[PDB]
């Protein structure tokens, strides 16, 4: 389970000197965002119902989705 | 048995040269904690998100209190081959190959070994290598820097700790530790002597906490069998009571759990406290205080609860005496015999430090006395949920830990007994950890007559 | 693999610093700092790849200690200092023509997104 | 009154679970002394929690305290595995009552407290007092000699239930069934307080 910040709040750790430990969490937090979203499409989209798919069928991977 | 014959030598005593309807009182004691100030760690009458304007208060303060002392109290910058020692904290100008003083506050390592709506143990993976090693890192809010030497795991400066280390700087990310610093003194608080006619003075800072739960009667044991009675019947023939003074407990009034407990089994262990008090309110005066299991605002400035550890019969007499006999004292309280300032921690303050809260910093009963030692000397955030208010937590005057120092700590239920006594430039201080009554009680007398302590083996 | 088999693939996304009362527009608001995540085998190479990268927009005021926070408390990657936010943009779109974003991965791929940037960058740019 | 059935029912509770303590019929370690199981006990009993076996005992005291003025003597039968045959028969007395009388006068709390934990601390004694050979293979059952009682056919005669009250009653008199109706019995020290006269024996065999 990731925690999810609102964008006004994330404007307010975001644009000014307040601590490292504010800078810290935004760019955690949306790289943490952005690994999950890597191991999500990893686990369900791409392998299980797409690439495979175009390895049977022959048309190109825009088209399928 | 032989015992008995014991009892059959020891015939001196008849009744022990006492009139037995004359009591002899003993303590003139003085108490002006009680009456004549404000206790700073107290609620506020008119109040009778948080934690986050408290942290930067807790820094700013320190940072302005420290600021008076980097070239005041340590280091002149004629040293170290005129390298600059001078009150830059932030890193963009530490890396400035001379050492400055670099004020700012650990936050290295501090996460929980023991335990999923919001997926824990998977974030804990992180917590167990990373927490593991012991490497420090220091924040003045402007940048992380390595620490590596001796003090790293010697000298326990866990967390909220605003220190200025010293050492041979040698690369921007790391230094060695040879020197630390403090906040300054604020000062000494006169320790009398009453020279003529000297009243050898009570001696106490008995229990820890009588942990009373209902499920368990041993527990209930060693309380009120030989207790109660120590105090009074039980005696050393006869000096214990010469030396006892008045009744302190420290957290701990009644052992329970909250997701378990209801009405009338709080009650029950509550009116058997009150069984207890009345019992020897009699014969010592007592002070009490709750604030870790027993009921509580779980926080250190926490309001302590009159008129519910007590039945009818006991609850009338803090109506008729109103601070005397009995108090409601929070869990710090400044205990001021003429200007000997003792200070109180329930425990949970420094035990989620030493045991709930730690992966490093560890090179137990004598790593854990320094721990409190540490928590002294920097008059700093030691515990995870601090100040914990709805309506004024902290008004710039009265920081949970405070300012003020005492002659000795009372902090409570560590797993042995530990008594030792350090000086520091500004005092002198005793330590005191007195060990949970279930871990075998090991209950003290404090202080007072030449600031020593003596423990006594309750079981 | 043994041979690359497909599609290696690699995120982006942004931060807003929006109105505080309302909703972030990408027509209004700007992106300082971007986020791109490629970490599988798939990618061969290895050398800078297989490796998550985060770069910068600021006002060349680097006396509040906004690179210097970044590079010594986080120990991901170097963090590439770019400014004047078009070139941080050519920059980005120069790494794309480096890596191999053969899945143009996201979330909320119109609004969130690749997307914000290219209409950002068509309306503003 | 209402008051009154509480402190019978703690006293019950007391006595059964302690009947059970010592005779082994449960293992020890379940067991641990408490004040609290869901009233205020008056010694330190020892009681293990098992919520179905509470929850038998506590029913079976609701059961017993329904009736009120037909049962003049509950007790607690004891019973082998090997053979029904009675190995104890505690006897326990509800004769002359505060509740049949619904007196208000007098509460005496502590002093009622005082004879129940007199009681019980006999009931420890005479149950340390006998020794412990074949200490597992006994069982537990109950036993009223009750004066004038007869209420099992209230499930018969084609009786329309309809509350929640009531369905407990009829529960009451289903549970309870009449058997058929010595060789040692060893003395005990009832509670000798005025409204609650528990004259409390024990028997063997």
């Amino acid at each position: 389970r990731l925690p999810h910040f609102s964008f006004e709040s994330l404007t307010n750790m975001w644009n000014a000197k307040k601590s490292t430990t504010e800078l810290k969490t935004v760019l955690n937090y949306w790289l943490s965002r952005a690994q999950i979203n890597i191991q999500l499409l990893r686990k369900q989209d791409y392998i299980a119902r797409n690439i495979e798919q175009a390895r049977l069928i022959g048309i190109d991977f825009h088209s399928v989705y | 048995h032989m015992d008995a014959l014991l009892t059959k030598f020891n015939e001196d005593r008849s009744l022990q040269d006492e009139n037995l309807s004359q009591p002899r009182t003993r303590v003139r004691i003085v108490d002006d904690n009680l009456y004549n100030k404000s206790n700073p760690f107290q609620l506020c009458y008119k109040k009778r998100s948080q934690y986050y304007h408290i942290y930067q208060y807790r820094l700013k303060t320190f940072r302005e209190r420290v600021l008076k002392e980097c070239d005041k109290r340590w280091d002149a910058g004629f040293t170290l081959n005129g390298q600059l020692v001078l009150k830059k904290d932030k890193v963009l100008d530490i890396q400035g190959n001379q050492p400055c003083w670099c004020v700012g506050s650990i936050y290295c390592e501090m996460k929980y070994k023991p335990n999923t709506y919001g997926a824990p143990d998977l974030t804990k993976s992180y917590t167990d290598k990373e927490g593991g090693s012991d490497e420090i890192m220091l924040e003045d809010e402007s940048g992380r820097v390595l620490l590596v030497g001796d003090f790293i795991r010697s000298t326990p400066f866990i967390t909220g700790v605003v220190v200025g280390i010293l050492g041979m700087e040698a690369e921007a990310g790391t230094f060695q530790v040879l020197d630390i610093c403090y906040p300054t003194p604020l000062p000494q608080n006169p320790f009398p002597a009453p020279i003529a006619t000297c009243p050898t003075r009570g001696k106490i800072a008995l229990v820890s906490g009588l942990n009373l739960n209902n499920t368990s009667p041993d527990r209930l044991l060693r309380l009120e069998i030989l207790r109660e009675f120590l105090m009074g019947r039980i005696n050393n023939k006869i000096d214990d009571i010469s030396l006892i003074g008045r009744l302190l407990i420290c957290g701990n009034s009644v052992d329970f759990d909250i997701k378990s407990v209801n009405k009338d089994e709080l009650m029950i262990s509550l009116t058997e406290f009150s069984k207890f008090l009345h019992n020897i309110l009699p014969s010592i005066s007592v002070d009490i205080m709750p604030g870790t299991n027993d009921p509580s605002d779980k926080s250190l400035p926490q309001q302590p609860f009159h008129k519910s550890l007590f039945d009818k019969s006991l609850e009338s007499y803090f109506n008729g005496s109103n601070k005397e006999i009995l108090n409601l004292v929070t869990n710090p309280y400044e205990f001021s015999y003429n200007g000997v300032d003792v200070l109180a921690v329930s425990g949970k303050n420094i035990n989620d430090i030493c045991k709930y809260v730690i992966p490093s910093n560890d090179n137990d009963i004598e790593h854990r006395l320094d721990l409190m030692e540490c928590t002294m000397k920097w008059q700093n955030i030691a515990p995870t949920a601090p100040d914990t208010l709805w309506c004024y937590p902290y008004t710039d005057k009265d920081p949970f830990v405070l300012d003020k120092w005492p002659h000795v700590y009372i902090v409570a239920n560590q797993p042995y007994f530990g008594t030792r006594v350090v000086e520091i430039g500004g005092k002198n201080i005793k330590i005191i950890s007195v060990p949970e009554f279930s871990s075998t009680g090991m209950i003290i007398l404090l202080d007072l007559e030449t600031l020593e302590a003596e423990t006594v083996k309750i079981d | 693999s043994s041979v690359h088999d497909s599609l290696t693939h690699l995120t982006l996304e942004i931060h807003a610093n929006t109105r505080s009362d309302k909703i972030p527009d990408p027509a209004i608001d700007e992106v300082s700092m971007i986020i791109w995540c490629l970490e599988e085998e798939t990618f061969p190479l290895d050398l800078d790849i297989a490796y998550e990268g985060i770069m910068i927009v600021h006002k060349a005021s680097e006396d509040s200690t906004f690179p210097t926070k970044i590079q010594h408390c986080i120990n991901e990657i170097p963090v590439m200092f770019y400014e004047s936010e078009f070139e941080m943009f050519e920059a980005l779109t120069d790494l794309v023509l480096l890596l191999d974003p053969d899945i143009l991965s996201g979330f909320e791929i119109h609004n969130f997104s690749w997307g914000y940037i290219i209409e950002r960058c068509q309306k503003i740019h | 009154n209402r008051w009154v059935e509480k402190w019978l029912r703690v006293y019950l509770k007391c006595y059964i679970n302690l009947i059970l303590f010592y005779r082994n019929v449960y293992p020890p370690q379940s067991f641990d002394y408490t004040t609290y199981q869901s009233f205020n006990l008056p010694q330190f009993v020892p009681i293990n929690r098992h919520p179905a076996l509470i929850d038998y005992i506590e029913e079976l005291i609701l059961d017993v305290l329904s009736k009120l003025t037909h049962v003049y003597r509950f007790s607690i039968c004891i019973i082998n595995k090997k053979n029904d045959l009675c190995i104890e028969k505690y006897v326990l007395d509800f004769s002359e009552l505060q509740h049949v009388d619904k007196d208000d006068q007098i509460i005496t709390e502590t002093e009622v407290f005082d004879e129940f934990r007199s009681s019980l601390n006999s009931l420890i004694m005479h149950l340390e007092k006998l020794p412990k050979v074949n200490d597992d293979t006994i069982t537990f059952e109950a036993v009223i000699n009750a004066i004038e009682l007869e209420l099992g056919h209230k499930l018969d005669r084609n009786r329309r239930v309809d509350s929640l009250e009531e369905k407990a009653e009829i529960e009451r008199d289903s549970n309870w069934v009449k058997c058929q109706e010595k060789i040692k019995l060893t003395s005990l020290v009832g509670s000798d307080v005025g409204p609650l006269i528990i004259h409390q024996f024990s028997e063997k065999l």
